[PDB]
């Protein structure tokens, strides 16, 4: 889960098409980490670019795996309302690189209660995934209602 | 600054934050934070462009 | 030797005519979880120092899981072999078994 | 009468450019030298090191 909010007076960037590499190309970055079968981290870099009034293209690309296709298509296009509620267009599924033997990840990235107003700058709220890496027991507790629970 | 000159604390504490990406480096408030580091290796020099 | 795929020599650092280890004892393969799905148990013999029997003795890496963990750890090592002891203590336990430790 | 020392010499990270002069940004070797014990210290990880 990705929640950003959006500035609506952001210049169209002059340098289309997108370019990875073109920093001007964007009007926003973000990362969320992800992890495969055996836990290799992969940073899902997303880049935000408005194309019309309420239209947002969202592209994603892998930096963790140097053999990933370039992205040249639409990952997905966010449409908004006249009062910054989502429209269409808020999930996508996304699939990682494969990394080390690891499959890729293949998972539902949504951008609900995503909102887009006149922000002064651009912020990214939060971003949330269920996926982590291998953990081994550092403490345990007993909880006041009886729970045992191992950090 | 440590042996690798990152910033750091009494403890050896490694300063972290939003490092500079992209050719020329700039400023991403979205990337992951990552370490500071500070080199002392030489700049290389940029072909002129645009004047 | 490649994703997933990891070569297990065995050498015995006891016996000073010990011969290095020149072919590959085992191979260790890993699923898609990393999890072992062969390879996992293999039979080494060791070497013959003072005259006794060298041990042959079924090496078992069960359990073994390759993931992304920090570093490459030994979670637990077994053998049930003992070296000869002499009596120090004995007990009776609260079901009555008697056990000289 | 040693026997002969052969190493592998390189000029790696070396670069020629508009520098101000011909200058030596840093050397490194992995040969030594004899020298007794001065001092042994326990770190923080639990490592004997002597220097």
């Amino acid at each position: 889960s990705m929640q950003i909010n959006l500035n609506s007076t952001d210049p169209v960037p002059s340098k289309t098409p997108f370019s990875v590499s073109d920093a001007d190309s964007y009007n926003k970055k973000g990362t969320v980490t992800v992890y495969d079968s055996q836990g290799n981290a992969h940073d899902m870099n997303v880049y935000f670019v408005k194309t019309k009034d309420n239209e947002w293209a969202v592209y994603t690309h892998d930096s963790s795996d140097p053999a990933a296709t370039a992205p040249t298509t639409a990952s997905t296009t966010l449409k908004f309302n006249e009062n910054g509620i989502l429209e269409s267009g808020g999930t996508v599924n996304i699939t990682t690189g494969t990394i080390n033997g690891a499959t890729a990840a293949t998972f539902s990235l949504s951008f609900l209660n995503s909102m887009q107003q006149n922000t002064g700058a651009n912020n990214i709220v939060a971003t949330n995934q269920n996926g982590y890496k291998p953990g081994d027991l550092v403490s345990y507790q007993i909880n006041n209602d009886g729970t045992v629970v191992g950090n | 600054l440590d042996e690798n000159r990152n910033l750091v604390n009494m403890q050896g504490m490694q300063l972290t934050g939003y490092p500079a990406t992209g050719t020329p480096p700039t400023i991403q408030q979205g990337a992951n934070p990552a370490p500071i580091t500070i080199p002392n290796t030489l700049m290389a020099a940029k072909s002129t462009t645009t004047a």
